[PDB]
């Protein structure tokens, strides 16, 4: 606990570190060479008599920690703060814990930044990312095409100035995000045309009757794609700005059109933020392991006024109660003479409201003049009333770049009043004694009992985008639609909840419920382990705290023999009913057996090796009959009642025992993720990339995710096979976890990825969102489901046509790009769904043609020379639409090549 | 103490409204009859483990009572819920009117526990008799006795009466525990030896953390049934009062005109009280006989 400082003469910064009770200075240390070139250049040899030995209780009241390239749920942030109670720090240290890593930054005491210092239990740490997931909603109106002072279009100010500055700062601070850039706007009087009916909406006012037809358009630009070297989006946004007025005016319904309505009179603003929340509520569906923070930024040329319905504003207050992610910035400039974020109510004195949940920021342009006016002008030809907006004073608002380049995660400790009485008339206590066991079965019992993951309380998710017509503007998405119904419910009338979850030894967790804030109180696995894990799982969702030669590994060995199975596919006489000679003198030769050591397996062996042995010595494919005949004497598994195991092509993981535990109800918000195994052949994967140019059906395993010597945390997660055949088709592995730190599971996945590529074939994480509409349990509100028609021009049409469709698909197989029927796991199996081998492309088979979508989960890692380089995907689009709409004579020559057999 | 850590299973079911989870919450969380007004609605299933004098641990299931939850019990996952059941408790409201649906659920529950438990047992418990006059309390309890003895025909049931504002609750769950206990005869023999060689009026031994009447021996049979209930209620009221003082009890002494009662720790989770048939003795007898008792029970 001793603290050692060591400057030299008049070093204006200092340095200090820890040890345990240094007095006589016999012992010194070298641990770091970097800190010399990180602070000051000198070579201190053993005792120059400058090393001060002092207790010096000097704290560092707020310290910032930045993350990169990973995924960290907030329980792991709690574990880092629990491990960072009583230590030292300095600027740009790389703090690590259990494969988790952060870089220290901007450490302050109350006015000033310190080079070094000490952290003890009462200073506060705040987590930020440079690897966040960020949406950019550009709101367009008729004020984009309007000039301002200094001489500009507001569009040109916004895009050119602000986006050039933001992308230069994104290059300078060396961050790597995942963006959307979505344009959105409204039009009026687009009533009806030929079958454009569920796209419109109709606005009205109660107190003075006013009802009009209107219509909302979203045009997306790049959807889910990280790349360095930006500013190409600036060129595409200029192209879409010039193409935009015809693109919005002359579409689906043509009455007299009024485009791009004013923001200070109407707007789809609050609906746009609510649809960003409709994206972010389903974060647990397809989980990237390379992003942490969440961010939604709306760029508007508005003044700050919005004329907004009452129900949507109250509903988005209740939805930003959960996960605060919203940021607003105004590229109009001209900071007005009142409290600038404000809402005039539009309910079905002009009723004002001011938000304190939003983070607004203006963008002044770069010039210097005399008196910047705060007013526009346009010449026509010819009981309470307790918030007004005008007596609130407001000097200037900046841009707040630090909350736009490094997004801040949600805090850990907040102070609030206790759970007394009156309104919240409901408490419930569950005291759950825990029996330690050495056989994964203890957390989930308490978990499904005491909460059922907000089984008590509701999720207030009342906005459902049920419809979306899309438009055949190009190969990004383009949904242009109506929001659909809003099924709002009020909060829990006359009672909130609070809970008392006890460990009957000595421990209590007191849960409050208006936002999930906790109070933990103290008085095989240990007691504190299960207690800490349960506090982490209450922490994950809403987590405020009150305060004051076989290497026989059970996946690697079977994965390696399924690698051996292609290259071996692609003794005396038989007919003796004694069977003792062959089936007992297998070990006389060099037959490899799992018999040296492994748990629950004295003398074991794999079926495929034995059947390849019996085809290497006896006849071809009648070996399973004699294998059953010897299985009637010598077995493999526990309670057999079977054939010769499975004779061929069937995966089994480890845990030999499964026959003679709480499951996962899908209400509990499982974090799941579908990795995928795709049989591949490089001989066409290279030239189309290059200059050339034209037994059940699921299986559960509950495995332990650790290759270390930890002895601190037991760590389990559930694999589901879809495959128990793996003929030469697709294969997929689902991972369901409500459990331990994701980064260890990420290095397990990447470990058998390295075992997949070297000596084998591709394992790729694959978006298990099929071609799903919005308001499905999978999917986004921003997916196109692109269409590609088969212009043919040449008893049971559909079945033979489906087989011919498989033939065209596997013809793209043979020449460039193999296919696989990715037989997914919904019962009755509605649509046929093909994955392409070694690429980024989904197809389904429903006009006459068949539809297409673009995988967004590769993201430049899990990357080899087989796949990659998105130009490949666009080339396959071009080649496939050429081959599909009957270019030169390709389909007709394919007809002749089929008919000549 | 030989720690044969078994794991017993007990369900608590019945109709919603009156006193489903309230009685469990006042018998295993140190509440009062007034503060149980704040529990409110439960959900489908919630359960708990409670440890109890060491070795025995109860999986205590509390089942809800809405229409969809009982239907999702019977015509659904039933085989998981009614498997390996030892003790069933079935709650009866007095004031409730829909008796037909109550006995309909009761018939279906009896047939389901018959087809999923051969040697379990059912205790039905008519609670909340604090609203009816005492002569009508006698009439209603005897009618429930006879009617439930008829409708519980192929397998027997035990029907008790209770309320929350009295001590018959403590008697009824004392009966549940004394049926559910593993061992009887060795503790009875040590009880009888202790009481007949240290000549007491009556000796009483209890669990510590909830104080249910485990065992007793007397030689003055002039208190009818309500001595155990009353003394358990009043000293657990005193323990609830001392709970707000950050202090444990573990020891007390009282003597009177013809009366000499003493309470102390015996073992890791057991209380003893005793009245000793000789009121004019100071604590030397209590000293030598807590010595005389802890030489034997700490060989047990
Ligand atoms: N005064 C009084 N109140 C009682 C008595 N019995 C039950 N209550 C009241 O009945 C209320 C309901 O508690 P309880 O029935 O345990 O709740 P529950 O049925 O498990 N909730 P759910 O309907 O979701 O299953 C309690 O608040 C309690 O005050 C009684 O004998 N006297």
């Amino acid at each position: 606990i001793v603290e050692i400082a060591h400057p030299n003469d008049e070093y204006s910064p200092l340095l200090l570190q820890v040890k345990s009770l240094k007095e006589d200075l016999q012992k010194e240390t070298i641990s770091v060479d970097q800190t010399v070139t990180q602070v000051f250049r000198l070579r201190p040899y053993q005792d120059v008599y400058v090393n001060v030995v002092d207790p010096k209780d000097v704290t560092l009241d707020l310290v910032e920690l930045t993350f990169k390239d990973q995924y960290i749920g907030r329980g792991d942030m709690w574990r880092l703060k629990k491990s960072l109670v009583s230590t030292c720090a300095y600027i740009t240290q790389k703090v690590e814990f259990a494969g988790i890593r952060a870089q220290a930054g901007e450490l302050w005491v109350k006015n000033e930044k310190v080079m070094c210092g000490y952290i003890s239990e009462d200073t506060r740490v705040v987590f930020r990312s440079t690897s966040a997931m960020v949406y950019i909603f550009i709101q367009m109106s008729c004020e984009m095409w309007d000039f301002d002072i200094y001489g500009d279009l507001y569009f040109e100010k916004a895009v050119n100035g602000f986006l050039a500055d933001l992308f230069t700062k994104w290059k300078e601070k060396n961050c790597s995000h995942e963006v959307t850039v979505v344009l959105f706007s409204r039009t009026f009087y687009d009533a009806k045309s030929v079958d454009e009916f569920p796209e419109i909406n109709r606005a009205s006012i109660r107190q003075d009757h006013k009802g009009r037809f209107y219509e909302d358009f979203y045009k997306v630009v790049v959807q889910n794609e990280r790349r360095e070297e930006w500013t190409s989006l600036l060129v595409t946004i200029k192209k879409l700005f010039i193409q935009y007025p015809v693109l919005v005016r002359l579409e689906q319904a043509e009455g007299f059109p009024q485009g791009d309505n004013s923001t200070s009179a109407q707007g789809n603003y609050l609906e746009a933020i609510n649809l960003s929340f409709n994206v972010f509520d389903k974060h647990y569906i397809n989980r990237n392991f390379d992003r942490t923070g969440q961010m939604s930024v709306v760029i508007t040329p508005g003044v700050g006024v919005f004329e907004v319905d009452r129900l949507l504003m109250i509903l988005t207050k209740q939805r930003m109660i959960d996960n605060g992610i919203g940021v607003d910035l105004v590229c109009m400039g001209e900071q007005p003479l009142h409290a600038v974020p404000l809402f005039k109510l539009h309910n079905r004195g002009d009723d004002y409201n001011i938000p304190h949940w939003i983070n607004h920021s203006f963008y002044t342009s770069k010039s210097q003049l005399f008196c910047n006016s705060f007013t526009p002008r346009i010449k026509l030809a010819g009981t309470l009333s307790a918030p007004p907006v005008v007596p609130g004073f407001c000097c200037t608002v900046g841009v707040d770049w630090k909350s736009l380049t490094t997004p801040a995660c949600l805090p850990l400790t907040t102070d609030y009043f206790p759970d007394r009485q009156g309104l919240q008339n409901d408490y419930t206590e569950g005291c759950y004694d825990l029996l330690p066991e050495a056989d994964a079965q203890q957390v989930f019992e308490e978990f499904i009992c005491q909460r059922l993951m907000q089984g008590y309380q509701i999720i207030v998710q009342p906005k459902t985008q049920k419809p979306n017509p899309a438009v055949p503007p190009p190969l990004s998405s383009s949904p242009l639609y109506s929001r659909g119904l809003v099924s709002r419910n009020r909060p829990e009338e006359e009672d909130q909840y609070w809970l008392s979850m006890g460990r009957t030894f000595h421990k209590v967790t007191l849960k409050d419920k208006m936002i999930t804030v906790t109070r933990y109180l103290p008085k095989p696995r240990a007691d504190e382990d299960e207690w800490q894990l349960l506090d982490g799982f209450v922490r994950f969702v809403e987590g405020l705290n009150r305060i004051r030669m076989d290497s026989p590994r059970k996946d690697g060995a079977f994965f390696m023999e399924f690698v051996r199975s292609p290259r071996t596919a692609s003794l005396t006489s038989s007919s003796t009913l004694t069977e003792i000679l062959e089936a007992m003198k297998h070990p006389s030769t060099g037959v490899q057996l799992l018999s040296e050591q492994k748990g629950l397996s004295p003398y074991c062996f794999i079926s495929a090796e034995v059947v390849h042995w019996l085809v290497n010595h006896v006849e071809g494919i009648q070996t399973q009959a004699m294998a059953i005949d010897i299985m009637q004497k010598m077995l493999e598994e526990q309670l057999i009642t079977h054939a010769s195991g499975e004779a061929w092509r069937t995966f089994i993981y480890g845990f030999y025992f499964y026959k003679i535990v709480d499951d996962f109800a899908s209400f509990q918000r499982k974090w799941f993720e579908v990795a995928f195994v795709a049989e591949e052949l490089v001989h066409s994967e290279i030239p189309a990339f290059l200059l050339p140019w034209l037994v059940p059906e699921q299986r559960t395993v509950t495995l332990d995710v650790d290759v270390n010597n930890r002895t601190d945390r037991l760590e389990w997660c559930s694999c589901y096979y879809h495959g128990n055949f793996s003929l030469n088709a697709a294969f997929e592995i689902k991972l369901h976890w409500m459990a331990v730190t994701a980064a260890v599971l990420f290095e397990m996945v990447q470990g058998w990825h390295r075992k997949a590529t070297s000596c084998g074939f591709l394992l790729v994480p694959v978006l298990e969102g099929p071609f799903a509409l919005p308001s499905y349990l999978y999917g986004d509100p921003l997916r196109a489901q692109l269409f590609i028609p088969l212009n043919i021009s040449c008893e049971t049409y559909w079945d033979r046509m489906h087989l011919f469709q498989e033939a065209i698909a596997h013809r793209f197989g043979f020449v460039q790009d193999k296919y696989s029927a990715s037989a997914f796991n919904f019962p009755a199996e509605n649509k046929p769904q093909y994955i392409h081998v070694t690429g980024t492309v989904f197809l389904q088979l429903p006009r006459v043609g068949y539809n297409w979508a673009y995988n967004t989960m590769l993201t430049k890692t899990w990357r080899s020379s087989a796949t990659g380089d998105e130009k490949f995907a666009d080339r396959l689009l071009k080649d496939f639409t050429d081959f599909c709409i009957n270019r030169d004579n390709r389909l007709v020559t394919f007809w002749t090549s089929c008919l000549e057999k | 103490m030989p720690n044969t850590a078994m794991k017993k299973k007990v369900l608590l079911m019945g109709k919603s409204g009156s006193g489903k989870t309230s009685m469990r919450s006042i018998i295993f969380a140190n509440y009062i009859a007034r503060d149980t007004r704040r529990l409110g609605a439960t959900i489908d299933v919630e359960h708990s483990h409670v440890r109890f004098l060491g070795n025995l641990v109860l999986n205590l299931w509390d089942c809800g009572g809405q229409d969809t939850f009982m239907e999702n019990y019977f015509t659904s996952q039933r085989d998981n819920i009614f498997r390996n059941v030892e003790v069933l408790i079935y709650v009866f409201d007095v004031e409730s009117r829909e008796l037909e649906k109550d006995m309909h659920y009761y018939q279906s529950c009896l047939e389901a526990i018959l087809q999923n438990s051969p040697d379990a047992k059912i205790f039905c418990l008519v609670h909340k008799m604090d609203l009816v006059q005492e002569d009508q309390r006698d009439l209603i309890f005897k009618e429930r006795e006879e009617d439930l003895r008829r409708l519980s025909r192929p397998l027997e049931c035990a029907c008790f009466r209770t309320s929350i504002w009295d001590e018959t609750l403590y008697k009824a769950w004392s009966s549940i525990v004394y049926q559910l206990i593993p061992n009887v005869q060795q503790l009875e023999m040590n009880l009888r030896n202790f009481a007949q060689i240290i000549e007491a009026d009556e000796v009483l031994l209890f669990e510590r953390a909830t104080f249910l009447v485990i065992s007793h021996y007397q030689c003055k049979e002039q208190r009818d049934v309500h001595r155990f209930e009353k003394i358990s209620n009043i000293i657990k009221q005193f323990k609830l009062s001392c709970s707000k003082l950050a202090a444990s009890f573990q020891s007390m002494e009282v003597r009177n005109s013809n009366f000499a009662a003493f309470i102390d720790i015996f073992t890791s989770n057991t209380y003893v009280m005793v009245v000793m048939s000789d009121p004019s003795i100071p604590s030397a007898a209590t000293l030598i006989n807590i010595r005389n008792a802890r030489k034997h029970f700490e060989k047990l």
